[PDB]
């Protein structure tokens, strides 16, 4: 057949609505806009467990260097028992 | 600046993990010299 | 195996802020391959069929050492392993001249242990707040098992068949282990851990990047987008749902997964049925999808947490449902401002509001929208007759 | 043959678990042992022990040495003087103390444990409480009893059910003794053993007007020292009531209504 005609009555009150959903739309978005958006900018602290400094790292620092040194030096006794037992 | 300090030691514990590969094929090697020496003994 | 004369002495690490909580807090012993302990003795003596026996049982030893994370003769730490780091990757080195289906063996057992270790530094260092209470409980839950269930069958089978068990072999003891199914339970908890921290990494990843209906509702309503580097709240609780969507087919493994679910989402369920019971708001670790300001003199802004959320809210229907739970939390905070009370009783009207006890089936079913929509009728009775008599 | 027998020739220069036991008991107990030289801070293991057993035997003297400085903290912390709430708070440290100590002295005594590693799954729970007490420790000689009850019920927020039941019981023992403020205050007006812990002062801070208090009325009322398990207008009302029952009895003479 052909393409049913879109009604009349469906239209008027679709324009209706249309129209008083654009007043609507537009004075809503005059008063203030209550719609909003937002990013969460704040974290808990709990003081306990809150770390009261990180300079923690720079002794970890200081502790990893030590142990820095003791692998030199280990590395050196390696060596010699190697060559000891390379004579051997 | 702390933070490039702590990249400084960052650089400091990689020049360090290359002393300790240097250590482990070493050690390797010394593990092979005793299965020589072992060998040789026996 | 010649006694090697190292210098071991324990001592209390001295600043514990920077370890968490439950993290240990002593140092290391030695390692074999830096300071050992004993001198080695070679495989290649024992590898023969005669003295496989008493390579097996040095293997078995080793290998139960390894599963509690310390290190033995032959399957020594990887050359990265750094004792005093708790986040280097912790591997090891078998010995080269082990027998070769003991070496697949000591593979397997030594992937177990790793797996145990890790987890274990994983649930350490989850007992920080930054990652959710909901989290530490899963954490604890974590270790829980870690002091129930594989440490306990652990030293209850293996360590006695090595030790009174003539005739064992190493087949026998990765049988029994398969019988527990306690490294498969492992396996798929490191699994699930795996995709965790795969997640965190993509959060990691969008540093960057992160409706007119509420404009129509008369309500000072905002959005909170805010996403977390590490999941929590619901999201966490979806990747336990999306688990059990994954693991279809084995009755235990749903089993354990909705047991976990709920014992975790105990602590979640019961802060919603105080917002949506008292509207009540106590979320000290920003693990609820809706909080306001004022914690516009008398008007606070409410912003819900897309991070934590329980669902997309995507949906018209969704959406709708999240208003409706939203606005009876807060006329339930309103009401109490205004008569100035603690706690709204349950006999103010005739509608009784019980607790949630399984997450899942409240998920799944209707039910939690029987109790949103019991809530709100008599939010609104009891709002509409305090406005209409008050 | 046995497995033991096997692997016999290797650990003939090791320690058997027996004198293990009888020097572990001397080592936890803060006291000397021979075996091992017990240093204040140094264990000082010999290497006679292997590696893996070295690091079981350093988690035991990790326990041992956390209770010697729990020991030596809650020592200090006698010797000095002390808010009544930090003195339940020491009471409390010194009741897990001496429980650990009867634990561990059953354990000593009975012995039904055979595999270390079962009997560290046993204690690990002791363990674990004593780390906590010893991280609690960390910052206690700092923080006074509204940071010390702020901490506790955030504690009590936590995942965890083991900080959350310590952290309920120094509460409850604080809160015990705030009640206690409360009440004294209420029933006498008297701000005494308050050490500062108590929203409202006493300000005889006169700066020439009305030096004999004949208005002035010398008490204050502290809005920041107002904890949050309180209002603001209970409070008010609480200073209130006291201001006027000194008021009564010092200025009206109403001694026996008082009374």
């Amino acid at each position: 057949d052909v393409p049913m005609s879109q009604p009349l009555k469906e239209q008027e009150v679709r324009e209706h609505q249309m129209k008083k959903e654009r007043f609507d739309r537009a004075l809503e978005s005059k008063l203030l806009g209550k719609r909003h958006i937002t990013y969460a900018n704040s974290d808990i602290s709990n003081k306990e467990l809150y770390i009261n400094e990180i300079k923690s790292l720079k002794h970890e620092i200081k502790e990893l260097r030590k142990e820095k040194n003791d692998t030199l030096n280990n590395y050196d006794t390696l060596e010699e028992e190697t060559d000891d037992l390379k004579n051997r | 600046e702390i933070k490039s300090l702590k990249h400084e030691i960052k650089e400091l514990r990689k020049e360090k993990n290359d002393t300790l590969n240097n250590y482990d094929t070493l050690e390797e090697e010394t593990d092979d010299l005793k299965n020589r020496l072992q060998a040789l003994e026996k | 195996m010649e006694i090697k004369e190292v210098d071991d002495r324990a001592e209390l690490l001295r600043y514990t802020n920077n370890i968490p909580l439950l993290g240990k807090l002593v140092n290391h012993q030695p390692l074999w391959s830096t300071n050992p302990k004993l001198k080695s003795f070679s495989l290649e003596k024992i590898s023969a069929p005669d003295q496989r026996r008493v390579q097996e049982a040095l293997v078995v030893k080793d290998l139960l050492n390894v599963l509690i994370g310390l290190e033995g003769t032959y399957i020594r730490y990887f050359n990265d392993y750094e004792p005093s780091d708790p986040e280097t990757p912790i591997e090891f080195k078998i010995a080269k001249k082990m027998d070769p289906s003991f070496k697949t063996f000591s593979r397997r057992i030594v992937r177990y242990g790793k797996q145990y270790m890790i987890l274990t530094r994983a649930y350490e260092k989850w007992s920080d707040t930054s990652f959710g209470m909901v989290l530490q409980r899963f954490a604890y839950e974590i270790r829980r098992f870690l002091e129930d269930v594989y440490l306990k069958t652990l030293v209850e089978r293996l360590e006695r068949d090595f030790n009174k068990v003539p005739n064992f072999s190493i087949r026998e003891l990765e049988q029994i282990i398969n019988e527990t199914e306690v490294n498969k339970q492992m396996e798929l908890l490191y699994n699930i851990y795996e995709e965790i921290f795969r997640e965190i990494e993509e959060r990691r990843t969008n540093q960057s990047s992160q409706n007119e209906s509420s404009l129509h509702l008369r309500l000072m309503v905002a959005f909170d987008t805010t996403v977390y580097p590490v999941p929590k709240g619901g999201a966490i609780l979806k990747i336990f749902q999306q688990k059990i969507l994954e693991n279809l087919g084995d009755r235990s493994s749903v089993m354990f997964l909705k047991k976990l679910l709920n014992n975790i989402s105990q602590d979640y369920c019961t802060m919603l049925y105080e917002w949506l019971t008292q509207g009540i708001l106590n979320d000290p670790y920003q693990e609820f999808m809706t909080y306001d300001d004022l914690e516009r003199a008398w008007d606070t802004q409410y912003f819900i947490r897309k991070d934590v959320l329980l669902r997309d809210c995507d949906s018209e229907e969704d959406k709708n449902l999240l208003f409706k739970m939203l606005r009876t939390g807060i006329l339930l905070k309103v009401v109490r401002a205004s008569l100035q009370i603690p706690t709204i009783p349950s006999n103010s009207s005739d509608i009784t509001i019980q607790e949630i006890n399984d997450f899942a089936d409240l998920m799944e079913g209707s039910n939690l929208e029987l109790y949103v929509d019991k809530c709100y009728s008599r939010a609104n009775e009891i709002f509409l007759k305090l406005f209409f008599q008050g | 043959v046995t497995l033991r027998q096997l692997s016999n020739p290797y650990y003939v220069n090791t320690i058997p678990e027996e004198d293990i036991l009888k020097y572990v008991s001397y080592t936890l107990l803060a006291t000397t042992s021979a075996l091992f030289p017990f240093d204040h801070e140094q264990i000082q293991i010999p290497s006679k022990i292997p590696n893996f057993e070295s690091g079981l035997l350093h988690l035991i003297f990790e326990a041992g040495l956390l209770y010697q400085s729990l020991g030596y903290k809650v020592e200090k912390f006698r010797m000095l003087n002390i808010s009544p709430m930090k003195k339940a708070l020491i009471i409390e440290i010194s009741e897990e103390l001496q429980n650990y100590t009867a634990f561990v002295n059953n354990l000593v005594s009975s012995g039904t444990v055979v595999s270390l590693k079962s009997l560290y799954r046993e204690i690990y729970e002791n363990i674990i409480r004593l780390r906590i007490y010893c991280r609690f420790t960390e910052h206690l000689e700092e923080l006074s009893g509204d940071t010390f009850l702020i901490e506790l019920n955030i504690f009590k927020s936590h995942g965890d059910l083991t900080i959350r039941k310590i952290a309920t019981n120094l509460f409850n023992s604080m809160i015990s003794l705030y009640y206690e403020y409360l009440m004294n205050w209420l029933t006498k007006g008297l701000l005494r053993a308050t050490y500062g812990e108590f929203f409202i002062a006493e300000n005889t801070d006169t700066n020439g007007t009305d030096d004999d208090f004949i208005y002035h009325i010398p008490i204050e009322f502290n809005q920041e020292r107002v904890p949050a398990f309180i209002p603001k207008e209970l409070a008010y009302k609480i200073f209130m009531i006291g201001k006027s029952y000194i008021f009564l009895e010092k200025y009206c003479k109403e001694v026996q209504w008082t009374n």
